[PDB]
């Protein structure tokens, strides 16, 4: 590994240590804010506090987000490669070959 | 016709070469049985220990008696074998690989799926907050529209999971190319060697005579040969698992101190209170 | 329904049983003496074996070997008839400043030679008789081998 | 064969599917009813990994001691739930097809695997008998050695590790619980609780409105006193409020809980200030229950059992372990994880601890016949129908693992029980010979539960004493005595 | 009365020791017919191609062709 | 050099070596299990249970 | 290329928290549950729902009317 | 399907062997056997001493 580890680790322990500081600062009355009020309508929230819980609900919300968003993902990583590169004209189908009357 | 997709496969020489690899198993008897003991006795400690154990006698009797036979019993296949770079990515490699999943399978498991909950780790975590964070957010970081890009984040969080496991691949397939290297190399420029002298002393017989001795020669190869491949197999196993020690069971270390018990006699239950 | 008087006779019971157990497990089988089991032992010995019923085994300072004279090494085998019994010899630790060679009749021994053991004359013979190792001419030594304490166990105290 | 004589009765035997499935419901509501007003939450906890449930019967196993039940009729709903369990193959044709009978064939032959509707007999000891005879006895005595070699070498642990994981303590009573088939000795019960030893000290925090207390048999003693006074709840509450701030003094002068100072376990200090919140030198931030007065200090009703079982635990035991543990016993055990076959393990332990109960209701051991108590102790998997022993002997052996079961851990329980399950067979037909002595006899007087017993030291056993050698054993077995003479 | 401990040989408890004996030395036995049966398969064997073959030794599995 | 290929990186000859080499493994464990360990007999002849009676007098 | 373990924390500092069995009074507080018919309406609307998304296979479609 | 081509059929002869060089016999290993068999079967059977009396 690279010997900036502790750098990024004191920078992470900063980050941290500051949103907590934040959180004790703020104290109580969280809960009567419009933030925790529509968290509490936000999927995005059910999803990342059901992430954490037990019983298999990690493997379930990464997979989750894999089938969901993590395929989009793979294709955008292929695609960063490809937005730069000289591609043809898509032949959009003209939809006249298929037809053909029953008998 | 349309339908018909067809594949050319390629066959040869695999199942009476293939039988006597494991009929010789009886004869060797796991005579490596020891080391492996004393080596994965020294690198882990828990009670699948055995598990792990057999697979590596396996593997590693496996790859010996190929080196002999490779070495002694020179039909087909067993030349080639250990000059075959699928033999030492797949033959060899690969069971090395998927022995420690296989074993601590459940365990790896459950931590890198747990690992896509990225969290900064505290030692001695008497927080409040950190609990607040993990739970409500789902992490200490701040995740504050990281759903914003939840589609690359997803898989960048896989790897994340299982980048501390990588160097176990990248190791197992170093060292595979070197043994395949070291074979296919000393054996070229061995036989190398011994094409131009046979040129030198075919044009000048005056020469050309068994000029070291019939036994000689051949017997001081032999040593050579075998000592240098010993000590290329030796490499090979004791880096593959010193490799294995420091990059996947390292993660297994739970050591629990032996704490007295003192109600042995009697245990307090839900009838005691309720 | 079992008085207290009753138990001794039980005990001796299992004493005979047991003692009819350990009369047979007491004895234990030997080492092989068996030579077609150890004929390799002496196959792969350094030297070839001589198969010896004619000469004579003469020891003589070092130096020079007498030409015809078989050298008898340490670690040379000796396939021989002693006393009527069918033998092999293997020679170890010749004594320094000496050396041990197998003369047959046809090879004048040496100067200040001493013959340790000589066959005799019976070229019509077919089966030969070999030597005759007289008292004072072999010290052969049989093992001692001592027979221990045999193992008792401690019997308890009974007041 | 078989078949063919249960298809004879296949048409008289779903009546009495019926008919039994009534009796279960209506014996299910009752218990539950009772359950649902008088037995606590036992809440749900995951093992160490937290993706798998995990139980233990000190906190799910509860004891209805109260049940206004026949010990009979509990057996009846046991073992219909059982039957229950064995009809699960009438699934298998409406989920494969009419071309899935052939399992149910395969049901109809052995009866053994076949409910209680498809046997002759009518009462359900003579029934259990029946089945234990034919098919359990015997699925159960090819289970006991293996799991027997599988506690040893879960303690012992893989791979010549036995002197970094035993204990030298233990050793002899090891020996003694795990290798008396060689000696033919007796065991005595409490060398199986010595395994505890491995493990750590159970705890229980009951938990207040200021802090946790850890639970001592001075503060269990004064509950049990308060609650056979029978005083008023105004009362009641002050002096257990009473007895639980003199225990919160005396283990905030022990230097806290044992749970504190425990790998695994702990109770977190007060929460950090962090940064500017640091009010100089106040670092820390107390919860809020500091502001309330110690005076007022009240049990909240909750309770946290910690058993530390650090090497016990059935967790830890395995894939193979609790799969064997479950077949020793004679409990469902394909194709679940160890979580499920954990509860089933624990429901089986909360049904022996009913029927316990009961018995001890109904007048002990010596009010049951002879094949009734042959019967529980096939349920408690310490006899096989192979050995014809006195009822002085059964009745020691319901005692001793009745006690054992009464300190709530399966590991010992099953060390025991596979230790009846060792036979061997002769290769020659004169030997094993006919045998002079007598069949082996005991009495309930000649097991020792009443007293302690030390671990002897390695390579250093001891001989037994009876307890009625000990001094005013005429005393103490006085109970045991009067129910013997009579 | 008989001694504890000591029943009958049943099914279930597995062959006895003779009898795993014999199951071990099948192997040892085999490898007299199979080594030199090896040796053959080498030694009686002819390669499948040539500077001049036009063909190839063909092996339809299935018989699909 | 020969050794030197894509077509001996994924080769189904070598594959099918693997495959039939661990059938064959498989076939022939409970073979390999089949060595004795003389570790029971020692705890059958050394362990000695105390044998010693109780004597009040 | 690559981590490896011994630059990460372990399986136990990761899940360091063993068992413990919580237990909690019965109040009353699973007594009187409501809603009896429940389940029944819930059975009818899953059945509902299998209903409505219910299409027979009708081959008579493919019928030569030609 | 299945074939069994005359091209594989071809003439075979000893005499028109190139054969080997001295070292690459050498390196055949054949001079290696012939040692260390004896050495083996020498160690293995000369491990198991008999029994026998000195003179
Ligand atoms: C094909 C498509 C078919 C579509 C079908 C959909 C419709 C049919 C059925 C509808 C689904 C209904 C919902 C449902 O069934 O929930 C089931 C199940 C139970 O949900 P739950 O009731 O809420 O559980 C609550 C507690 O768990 C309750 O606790 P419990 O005590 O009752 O039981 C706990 C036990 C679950 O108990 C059981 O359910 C028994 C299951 C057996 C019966 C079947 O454990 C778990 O909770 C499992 C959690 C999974 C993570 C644990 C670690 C698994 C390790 C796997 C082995 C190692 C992997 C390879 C290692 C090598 C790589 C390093 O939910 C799931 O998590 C399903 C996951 C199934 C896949 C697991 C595969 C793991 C291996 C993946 C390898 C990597 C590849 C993937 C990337
Ligand atoms: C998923 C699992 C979730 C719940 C797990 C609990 C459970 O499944 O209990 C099974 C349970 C296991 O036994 P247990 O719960 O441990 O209790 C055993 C007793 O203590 C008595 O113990 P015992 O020592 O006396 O042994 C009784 C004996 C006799 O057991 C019997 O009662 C009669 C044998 C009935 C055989 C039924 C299996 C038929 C298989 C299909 C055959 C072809 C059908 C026709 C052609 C199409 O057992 C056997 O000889 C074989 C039993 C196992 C057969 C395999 C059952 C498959 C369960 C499906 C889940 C596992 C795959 C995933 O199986 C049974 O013993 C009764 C039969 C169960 C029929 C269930 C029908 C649904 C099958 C769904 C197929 C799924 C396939 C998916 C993969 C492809
Ligand atoms: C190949 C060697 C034999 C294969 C046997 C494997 C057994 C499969 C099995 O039981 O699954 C359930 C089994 C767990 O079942 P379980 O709940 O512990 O209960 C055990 C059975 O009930 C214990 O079986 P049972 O005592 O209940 O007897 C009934 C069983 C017995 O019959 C059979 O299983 C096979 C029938 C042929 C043998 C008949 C001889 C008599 O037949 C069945 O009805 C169920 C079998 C399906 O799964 C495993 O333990 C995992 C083993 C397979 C995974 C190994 C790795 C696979 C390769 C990974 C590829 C991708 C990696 C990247
Ligand atoms: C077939 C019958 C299916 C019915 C369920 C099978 C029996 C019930 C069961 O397995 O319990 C569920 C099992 C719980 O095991 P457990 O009783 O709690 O034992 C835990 C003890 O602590 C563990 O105690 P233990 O130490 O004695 O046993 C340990 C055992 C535990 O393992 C097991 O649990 C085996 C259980 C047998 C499963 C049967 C498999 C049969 C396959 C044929 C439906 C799923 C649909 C979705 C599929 C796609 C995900 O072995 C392992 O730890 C290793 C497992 C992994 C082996 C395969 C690894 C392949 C490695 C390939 C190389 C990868 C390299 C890439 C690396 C990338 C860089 C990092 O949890 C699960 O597997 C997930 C539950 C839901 C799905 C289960 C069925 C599908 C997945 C299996
Ligand atoms: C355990 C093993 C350990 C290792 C130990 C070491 C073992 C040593 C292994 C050695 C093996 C390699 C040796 C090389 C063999 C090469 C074979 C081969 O594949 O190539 C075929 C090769 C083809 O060459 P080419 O380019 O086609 O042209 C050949 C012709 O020049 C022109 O073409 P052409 O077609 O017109 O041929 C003309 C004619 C040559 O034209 C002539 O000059 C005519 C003169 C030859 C006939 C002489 C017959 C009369 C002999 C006198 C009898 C004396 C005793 C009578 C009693 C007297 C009492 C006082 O060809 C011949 O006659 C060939 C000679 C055949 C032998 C003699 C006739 C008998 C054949 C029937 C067999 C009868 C079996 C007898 C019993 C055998 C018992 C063992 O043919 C030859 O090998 C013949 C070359 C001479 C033999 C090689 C001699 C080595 C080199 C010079 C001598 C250095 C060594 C001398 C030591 C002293
Ligand atoms: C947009 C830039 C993309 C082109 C090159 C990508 C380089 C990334 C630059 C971001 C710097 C932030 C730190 C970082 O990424 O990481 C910089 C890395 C260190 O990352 P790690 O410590 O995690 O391994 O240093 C390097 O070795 C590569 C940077 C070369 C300069
Ligand atoms: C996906 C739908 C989530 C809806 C939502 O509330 O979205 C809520 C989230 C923010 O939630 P957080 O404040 O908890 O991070 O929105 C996003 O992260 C960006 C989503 C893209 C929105 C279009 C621009
Ligand atoms: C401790 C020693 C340190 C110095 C190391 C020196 C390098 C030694 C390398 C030993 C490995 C060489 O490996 C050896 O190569 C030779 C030469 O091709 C092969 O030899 C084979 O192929 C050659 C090629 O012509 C044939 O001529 C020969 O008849 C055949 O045996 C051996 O089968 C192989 O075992």
């Amino acid at each position: 590994s690279s010997p900036l580890v502790p750098v990024w680790n004191d920078l992470r322990a900063l980050q941290v240590f500051t949103s907590q500081e934040y959180m004790q600062k703020r104290g109580p009355g969280f809960t009567n804010t419009l933030e925790y009020k529509l968290s509490c309508l936000n999927p995005v929230k059910w999803y990342d506090m059901m992430k954490v819980m037990p019983g298999g609900k990690a493997f379930v919300g990464t997979a989750l987000g894999l089938a969901l968003f993590g395929g989009w993902g793979v294709e955008f990583v292929k695609n960063i490669s490809v937005m730069t590169k000289e591609k043809p004209p898509i032949d959009w189908n003209n939809e006249k070959l298929g037809h053909l009357t029953r008998s | 016709m349309l339908n018909s997709n067809i594949y050319i496969i390629i066959y040869g020489g695999i199942i009476m070469y293939s039988i006597m690899i494991i009929i010789q198993m009886f004869l060797y008897n796991f005579s490596n049985k020891i080391y492996i003991e004393v080596e994965i006795n020294k690198y882990i400690l828990s009670k699948n220990n055995i598990d792990i154990y057999w697979i590596i006698c396996n593997c590693t009797i496996i790859i010996i008696i190929t080196t002999l036979n490779h070495i002694i019993n020179k039909i087909g296949i067993y030349n080639m074998i250990e000059y075959n770079i699928c033999y030492w990515l797949i033959g060899t490699g690969l069971g090395l690989y998927i022995s420690p999943f296989i074993v601590f399978g459940y365990k790896f498991f459950v931590y890198i799926m747990d690992l896509n909950n990225y969290s900064l780790n505290i030692y001695h975590n008497n927080n409040k907050m950190n609990d607040i964070q993990q739970i409500y957010n789902g992490t200490n970081y701040n995740d504050t529209m990281i759903f914003f890009i939840k589609d690359i984040n997803n898989i960048f969080t896989i790897y994340r999971s299982i980048n501390f496991f990588m160097n176990w691949l990248y190791q197992m397939i170093y060292y595979g190319v070197r043994m395949w290297l070291v074979f296919v190399l000393h054996s070229f420029s061995l036989g190398s060697f011994g094409e131009l002298i046979t040129v030198i002393t075919d044009n000048n017989l005056i020469f050309n005579v068994f000029y070291i001795g019939l036994l000689g020669l051949g017997f001081i190869l032999y040593l050579i040969v075998i000592f240098y491949l010993g000590i290329q197999i030796y490499v090979y196993i004791s880096f593959s698992l010193s490799f294995l020690h420091s990059t996947i069971l390292l993660f297994l270390v739970n050591y629990i101190p032996h704490y007295n018990n003192k109600s042995i006699f009697n245990t307090f239950t839900n009838k005691s209170i309720y | 329904d079992v008085p207290i008087e009753k138990i001794p006779e039980h005990a001796n019971v299992l004493l005979k049983k047991i003692d009819a157990c350990l009369e047979i497990l007491s004895k234990d089988i030997g080492e092989v003496t068996d030579a077609e089991a150890h004929e390799m032992y002496f196959e792969t010995s350094k030297f070839q074996i001589l198969h010896i019923y004619t000469g004579c085994v003469a020891s003589f300072p070092e130096g020079d070997v007498p030409p015809g004279a078989v050298e008898c090494l340490p670690g040379q085998v000796i396939r021989t008839k002693v006393n009527g019994e069918d033998v092999m010899l293997e020679i170890d630790e010749v004594d320094p400043g000496y050396q041990v060679c197998w003369f047959k009749p046809d090879v004048p021994l040496p100067e200040n030679a001493e013959i340790l053991w000589s066959y005799p004359y019976e070229p019509t013979a077919a089966l030969p008789t070999g030597t005759t190792w007289e008292e004072g001419q072999a010290n052969v030594l049989i093992p001692a081998e001592p027979t221990p304490e045999a193992a008792v166990w401690p019997p308890t105290p009974v007041t | 064969t078989a078949v063919v004589k249960n298809l004879a009765k296949l048409p008289a035997a779903t009546s009495q599917i019926l008919t039994n499935v009534s009796k279960l419901q209506t014996f299910h509501g009752l218990l539950e009813e009772r359950r649902d007003k008088y037995a606590p939450l036992a809440y749900h906890t995951y093992d160490n990994l937290k993706q798998k449930t995990t139980w233990h019967p000190i906190a799910h196993a509860w004891v209805d001691e109260g049940l206004p039940v026949s010990k009979k009729e509990y057996n009846e709903y046991c073992w219909l739930k059982k039957d229950m369990q064995r009809l699960l193959p009438l699934a298998s044709p409406f989920v494969f097809g009419i071309y899935g009978i052939l399992p149910l064939a395969v049901w109809l032959s052995n009866d053994g695997y076949l409910p209680s509707a498809f046997s002759s007999k009518k009462d359900i000891v003579s029934k259990k008998l029946e089945w234990y005879s034919s098919y359990g006895d015997d699925l159960r005595q090819q289970v006991g050695p293996m799991l027997q070699h599988r506690l040893k070498r879960h303690l012992r642990g893989t791979l010549n590790n036995e002197h970094r994981l035993m204990l030298d303590e233990v050793t002899e009573s090891y020996k003694e619980i795990f290798y008396s088939h060689y000696t033919g000795q007796l065991r005595d019960v409490r060398k199986c609780a010595h395994l505890r030893l491995y493990d750590g000290t159970s705890t229980v925090l009951l938990l207040t409105n200021k802090e946790p207390v850890e639970l001592t048999s001075e503060l269990l003693q004064k509950w049990n006193a308060i609650k056979a006074a029978k005083l008023s709840p105004e009362e009641e509450k002050k002096a257990r409020n009473e007895a639980l701030i003199e225990a919160y003094k005396e283990q905030e002068l022990h230097g806290g809980p044992h749970v504190k100072h425990m790998q695994g376990y702990g109770i977190p200090a007060d929460t950090p200030l962090l940064g500017e919140n640091a009010k100089g030198d106040q670092y820390t931030q107390p919860p809020e229950s500091a502001s309330i007065p110690l005076e007022q200090l009240e049990w909240t009703g909750d309770t946290v059992f910690i058993p530390a079982e650090y090497r016990t635990e059935m967790e830890d035991w395995g894939r193979e372990l609790t799969k064997l543990a479950n077949q020793f016993l004679l409990l469902p055990w394909r194709f679940v994880s160890n979580a499920w076959n954990q509860r089933r393990l624990v429901s089986w332990f909360e049904e022996i601890l009913q029927e316990d109960a009961l018995i001890a209701k109904e007048g002990g051991v010596q009010a049951l016949s002879d094949d009734e108590l042959k019967v529980a102790l096939l349920d408690r998997a310490v006899i096989r129908c192979d050995e014809e022993l006195t009822r002085g002997d059964m009745e020691a052996r319901y005692k001793e693992i009745s006690w054992l079961m009464s300190l709530r851990n399966p590991f010992i329980v099953l060390a025991w029980q596979t230790g009846y399950y060792r036979s061997t067979y002769s290769p020659e037909d004169d030997l094993p010979e006919a045998s002079i002595l007598p069949k082996l006899n005991r009495t309930v007087l000649d097991v020792d539960v009443h007293n302690e017993l030390a671990p002897d030291h390695p390579e250093k056993p001891l001989p037994r004493v009876h307890p009625a050698l000990y001094p005013n054993s005429h005393l103490a077995l006085a109970k045991e005595v009067a129910v013997l003479a009579k | 009365v008989p001694v504890a401990n000591f029943r009958p040989k049943k099914p279930w408890d597995g062959p006895w020791g003779i009898q795993i004996s014999q199951k071990k030395d099948r192997p040892f036995i085999a490898m007299w017919i199979l080594f030199p049966l090896l040796l053959v398969d080498h030694l009686t064997r002819e390669y499948y191609a040539y500077w001049h073959s036009s063909k190839v030794p063909v092996t339809d599995v299935f018989g699909d062709f | 050099l020969i050794p030197v290929s894509l077509v001996d990186l994924i080769n189904i000859n070598i594959i099918f070596y693997i495959l039939l080499l661990y059938t064959l493994l498989l076939f022939f464990i409970p073979l390999f299990l089949a060595s004795i360990n003389y570790t029971y007999h020692y705890i059958y002849k050394y362990y000695n249970y105390n044998y010693n009676f109780i004597n009040n007098n | 290329m690559g981590g490896k373990a011994s630059e990460a924390v372990t399986i136990a500092f990761r899940f360091p928290h063993r068992t413990t069995f919580l237990v909690k009074q019965n109040v009353g507080q699973k007594l009187n549950k409501g809603h009896q018919t429940f389940w029944q309406l819930v059975a009818g609307g899953w059945l509902f729902f299998l209903l409505i998304n219910r299409t027979s296979f009708k081959p008579k479609l493919a019928a030569p009317k030609v | 399907p299945s074939t069994s081509p005359a091209d594989k059929d071809v003439p075979m002869s000893i005499l028109h062997t190139h054969g080997l060089s001295y070292v690459n016999w050498c390196m055949s290993l054949a001079p290696g056997l012939l040692v260390f068999e004896g050495f083996f079967r020498a160690r293995y059977y000369r491990s198991r001493v008999p029994p026998s009396r000195t003179v």
